């Protein structure tokens, strides 16, 4: 029931702005404040700001002034942060979070209780460019065989990546990607009986979003 | 604005072990302290907040102490999905902050890593490119280097290398190197391999295939 559900990745050039939404279902809109925080690649989540729904009413850490608006419909439920003319700094995972606005004396129990799924946001001049998703099919025999898939030169992050659509989730190692000369590869790993492959079907399945790709790429003994 | 030091920055634990993590405030805070969890690839999660007041949905194991400046937080009888980055939030104020957050980690015992090798597909061939790449899977400790001979050369340019966090059912790591050549200069040469240096073996843990 309590949903607070975010907008999609952005990919946004240098000196250019862009504006999140995150929308609210399943509790009272203007009886909390929505919060947004940051989590930059590397190093931990940083409080951007508050708004308070019912009035338009905001503050932010110091750091945000100027770079960060905060606004938001209540017809449709929805908050807003524009984030307004950006560098590589300010590439990151962007989430909305609710707080309970009414004062107690021990303070709210809803501290940030609910987040949003988060908005990818990669600020670059690069293009954006469709993964090409190759098998990973052994070259010895033992009781377990491992497999792959290779994601290979993408741009923005992410892709999704899973096997037999859903059905094979144990055993499975999926990497984090890299980024080199503004692409980006992954790569990911499932480990399953040798009695079951290649005699039946191990198929990985890869999205990129961005592009609009969707591959179903079939893991096929190697010629 | 209130600031907060969180330490330490890392820690590493036993199962069934317990670990302490601090804060301290800039000023005063008045019990007006939460602790989040982050899991890797998931969102941000709370744990606590005045303090020491649990979410009914957490765990027993968890709790959290302190007050004025000064606070903790504790995780008795460590499993490894504790597995994660930890945060304090102070919220006595309009302008709240996080602490610069703890990454916790387990302890096991020692493991070799499963290394797998795989030649370029048809596929890739065929429009140019040639990677070879390697897995190492499931291995303890963290610490590990991987090299790439061609005919028994090092070959250093073009190789990325990517870690997983910690796993969240055995305590394992694990590893991808991926070595991008071109078709041309990968039908130029015989043999690849994927070489290993880890605590486990006193001499490299390698996996290798030959073209023809
Ligand atoms: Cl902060």
């Amino acid at each position: 029931e309590v949903k607070l559900e975010e907008s999609g990745a952005e990919l946004v050039r240098p000196g250019a702005s862009v504006t999140l939404s995150c929308a609210a279902s399943g509790y009272t809109f203007t009886d909390f404040e929505i919060h947004w925080v940051k989590q930059p690649p590397v190093g931990g989540l940083e409080w951007i700001g508050t708004l308070d729904p019912e009035t338009g009413g905001t503050a932010y850490n110091q750091n945000f002034k100027g770079r960060a608006t905060l606004t938001a419909d209540k017809s449709s439920s929805t908050a807003y942060m524009e984030l307004r003319s950006l560098t590589s700094e300010d590439s990151a995972v962007y989430y909305c979070t609710r707080w309970g606005k009414k004062f107690y004396y021990y303070g709210t129990s809803y501290a940030m209780d609910y987040w949003g799924q988060g908005t990818s946001v990669t600020v670059s001049s690069a293009k954006t460019t469709p993964p090409s998703v190759y098998p990973l099919a052994p070259g010895a025999t033992n009781s377990m065989v491992t497999l792959g898939c290779l994601v290979k030169g993408y741009f923005p992050e992410p892709v999704t990546v899973t096997w037999n659509s859903g059905s094979l989730s144990g055993g499975v190692h999926t990497f984090p990607a890299v980024l080199q000369s503004d692409l980006y590869t992954l790569s990911s790993s499932v480990t399953v009986p040798s009695s079951t492959w290649p005699s039946e079907t191990v198929t990985c399945n890869v999205a990129h979003p961005a592009s609009s790709t969707k591959v179903d790429k079939k893991i096929v003994p190697r010629d | 604005d209130i600031q907060m030091t969180q330490s330490p920055s890392s820690l590493s634990a036993s199962l069934g072990g317990k670990v302490t993590i601090t804060c301290q405030s800039s000023q005063d805070i008045n019990k007006y302290i939460g602790w989040y969890q982050h899991k890797p690839g998931k969102g941000p999660r709370l744990l606590i907040h005045y303090t020491s007041i649990l979410r009914p949905d957490i765990p027993s194991r968890f709790s959290g102490s302190g007050s004025g400046r000064d606070y903790s937080f504790s995780i008795s009888n460590l499993e490894p999905e504790d597995t994660a980055t930890y945060y304090c939030l102070q919220y006595d104020d309009l302008l709240l902050t996080f602490g610069a957050g703890t990454k916790l980690e387990l302890k096991r015992a020692d493991a070799a890593p499963t290394v797998s090798i795989f030649p370029p597909s048809s596929e890739q061939l065929t429009s140019g490119g040639a990677s070879v790449v390697c897995f190492l899977n499931n291995f303890y400790p963290k610490d590990i280097n991987v090299k790439w001979k061609i005919d028994g050369s090092e070959r250093q340019n073009g190789v990325l290398n990517s870690e997983t966090d910690q796993d969240s059912k055995d305590s394992t790591y694990s590893m991808s190197s991926t070595l991008t050549l071109t078709k041309d200069e990968y039908e130029r040469h015989n043999t690849y391999t994927c070489e290993a240096t880890h605590k486990t073996s006193t001499s490299p843990i390698v996996k290798s295939f030959n073209r023809a």
